[PDB]
């Protein structure tokens, strides 16, 4: 069971071995629409940190889950900001979230006062005004309920049908390490100009023991004019520095 | 000309729940449909004008949606007048103004 | 409130003659583009006519045309229909109906139907 | 609801060229169509499901497409097992499944 | 290999009552959404019902409803179609579906049928 | 396969004033239609091939328009010879080569 | 300019057999596609065959196979076609038309009919 959209969910991906290959090739998905990266370069990114948003909308509201666009979901439900670097993933839902008579418990909102930010949530409940004339806490002429219900029914048009969407946000903030896709750590070397990858940190060079005591909760060593010139192994935890 | 379609005929429902009704269209109009509730005995009235938008002296039960072929009238809660017969009517293509066929909504 | 009366309805023999009569008065006569509608019974509803806020298309069912013909007096507050050579298939209950609105581009909706009458043709 | 169209009723050929088969849908269904091949006086085969994709035990002669309201299955070479009735379904509105009216291929 | 025996076809009287049954040996019963398709004599294809891996929406064709009656049992690994009050026009080869694949996203396609049994309706 | 059909059955004119026809197909056609005209007691005439572009020996009162779905033929002003039969023809999808049904222009 | 004389019509019994001759003297024959176009008395235009500037793709209507054949020759400029056992629903006006253009793609417009010829089946 998702949840509906004017309340969406949201599950934080923790430390994991993620497989992307298997979702960009499960050809039951039909919308896969990568942003912020080329979606073959999926398997070898460590995301610091991975959320993932899941939600219930219709079938011809998916193109307003994009980055800059108009209409109802995207002014007040669901904002994506203009330098997304995720993925959005949609497909349908007819068998799961529609039912004959309506499946009245996926509700979206369709009257506020302003847009919303950029992953805004708004589960207020509070009587819509469309008027000058206050009603305070009744509806009537100008005055409104601003939640209305998806009529969702399986004898409906495809574009009127449920459509499950999930997006995926990735960032790289300042973490050490985090998720990141399958990859053989091969066995490390020493004292040879060697291309190296210590879980996201890419780079050249020679690799030497150190002797910097890297405070137990440092990942990593800062030089004047921030270059990188020490790393901490994270299989065995040993500092070592990085000439060039 | 063009055969507009409403596709259950008759809801067996109880009062107080949820009601849909949907109408289809042989042609592509856009936005211009209305509903009409011919009640048992009474004249007809007209609920929605323009697909969405309400009339004046409607109560809020009554929502509108749909676009282009697909169009769907939606009552949250019936009340015990409003199980009648309903009527969708476009008015983009004339001559003729063409009705739907109704759909019965009982008790039960 | 808007009131809608007619009256004119009645049985005819197949080949007869009726004029329904129709007085409006709440709203402000002319400027509404009324029209007329009928409902067989036992079926859904129909399109028989409509004019102008005067005289000019009046526009019938090409079911119909050669036997109907739809005018209206703006001095009286009236609006009539007449009917020659009935096909013993206009049997029906005969609604008039308002136009919801006053400017010519959001005309075409059936806003404050009046309460109908009811014309068979038999013998 | 959906009036499914095949728009030829028989096709004459020979065994060995291509057969080309078409359906026709009355609304926009998208890639959610399926091929059946009744033999003659056999249980209805499932040849391929959601449009291009095959089925299990499926010979590779058989392929499909689509995605709107054309369809079309095209056998490469005939055997002579492949003359039959044809069939095409479409799953994405419900109820009921519509399936087509049959195109039976024969030999000539 | 997937077997799906069934029976209880045969001839009655318009106004009778029938009761199909039907047996899966191949696959594992449940989590598969059997159905029911008859076929005329000389037509193409149709449709009946449908109900779950359980007991829950069994989805008729709304010109049958209120006649018919389909139910499954786990235990037995059976499938039954019951009919009341034929209607002279349901007369017709009948086939034990299976759905092709395990979960319900996919679900809605015809795979692994049985061969069928026919029903005639007659006096 | 294709049902071709003509929206208006017969048009009541005068000899002057303008015509349109209307000519509806079932599936989309793109360009492909043309126009013929049975006169009274005469073999029919290609007017228009290829939607909007006429024949040779074709006067210049006849135009075409129309894409897709719908096509409309146009005269100017009807000369007392252009009362007679038009036809609608589609060439894209055959066997067969589907017609129209008529529009039989008169004078009143 | 063109001209396309045919002949061969008249009146047989259901189940005869007729053979329509029909000669081109205007444009060049051969190149052209030649073709066969029935109208029923009282109905539109319909459909028959079409062969080729040569043999190949005789190319009938679906409702009336291994009942007729289309033929020609280019050196006598002729064009014929024949039909055998006819369903007392064959009776309409025949028509031979060009086809309008020299190469193959521009090619299935009706370019250029022909004055019909008369064919009733009765008893
Ligand atoms: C990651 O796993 C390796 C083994 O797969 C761990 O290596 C072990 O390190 C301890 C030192 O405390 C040795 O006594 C073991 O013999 C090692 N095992 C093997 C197989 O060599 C390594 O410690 C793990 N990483 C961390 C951070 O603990
Ligand atoms: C925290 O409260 C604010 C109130 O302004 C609300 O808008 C916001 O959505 C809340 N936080 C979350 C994560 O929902």
């Amino acid at each position: 069971r998702f949840a509906s959209v004017y309340a969406w969910n949201r599950k934080r991906i923790s430390n994991c071995v993620a497989d992307y290959s298997v979702l960009y090739n499960s050809a039951s998905f039909s919308t896969f629409k990568c942003y912020g990266v080329s979606p073959t370069k999926l398997n070898d990114l460590c995301f610091t940190n991975v959320y993932a948003d899941s939600f219930v909308i219709r079938g011809d509201e998916v193109r307003q889950i994009a980055p800059g666009q108009t209409g109802k979901i995207a002014d007040y439900n669901y904002k994506l900001p203009d330098d997304f670097t995720g993925c959005v993933i949609a497909w349908n839902s007819n068998n799961l979230d529609s039912k004959v008579g309506g499946n009245y418990n996926y509700r979206y909102r369709l009257f506020r006062k302003s847009n919303l930010k950029p992953f805004e949530r708004d589960i207020s409940t509070e009587i819509y005004q469309a008027g000058s004339k206050p009603c305070n806490g009744v509806e009537g002429f100008n005055c409104y309920f601003p939640l209305q219900s998806y009529g969702f029914q399986p004898t409906n048009g495809v574009g009127y049908q449920p459509y499950r969407v999930v997006v995926l946000s990735f960032e790289l903030l300042h973490a050490p390490a985090t998720v990141c896709g399958p990859k053989k750590s091969t066995n490390l070397v020493k004292n040879k100009c060697v291309n190296f990858n210590f879980n996201g940190l890419t780079g050249t060079g020679v690799l030497t023991e150190s002797n910097k005591k890297f405070l137990p909760f440092q990942q990593f060593g800062r030089d004047i004019a921030d270059t990188t010139d020490a790393v901490r192994d994270p299989q065995t935890l040993e500092i070592l520095d990085i000439t060039p | 000309d063009i055969v507009m379609t409403q596709t259950p005929s008759s809801l067996s429902l109880s009062p107080g729940d949820r009601a849909t009704l949907s109408c289809r269209a042989s042609e592509n109009i856009i936005n211009y449909l209305a509903w009409y509730q011919q009640r048992p005995g009474q004249s007809p009235r007209l609920l929605i004008y323009d697909a969405s938008n309400r009339a004046t002296g409607i109560p809020a039960r009554f929502s509108g949606s749909g676009s282009g072929t697909d169009f769907t009238l939606t009552i949250s809660s019936l009340e015990p007048e409003d199980f009648a017969v309903y009527y969708c009517q476009q008015r983009i293509i004339w001559p003729p103004y063409t009705f739907g066929q109704g759909t019965k909504v009982d008790i039960k | 409130e808007v009131q809608l009366v007619e009256s004119g309805g009645g049985l005819v023999q197949p080949g007869g003659t009726l004029r329904l009569s129709c007085v409006a008065s709440g709203f402000s006569f002319s400027n509404y583009w009324m029209s007329w509608v009928r409902q067989a019974p036992g079926k859904g509803l129909e399109w028989v006519a409509n004019i102008k806020q005067d005289g000019s298309e009046t526009h019938y069912v090409d079911s119909v045309k050669g036997r109907f013909t739809i005018s209206r007096d703006n001095a009286k507050n009236s609006l009539y229909l007449q009917m020659n050579s009935l096909r013993a298939d206009d049997t029906a209950v005969y609604f008039c109906v308002k136009d919801r609105t006053d400017w010519e581009l959001i005309r075409g909706y059936f806003g404050h139907w009046g309460q109908g009458t009811q014309i068979t043709v038999s013998s």
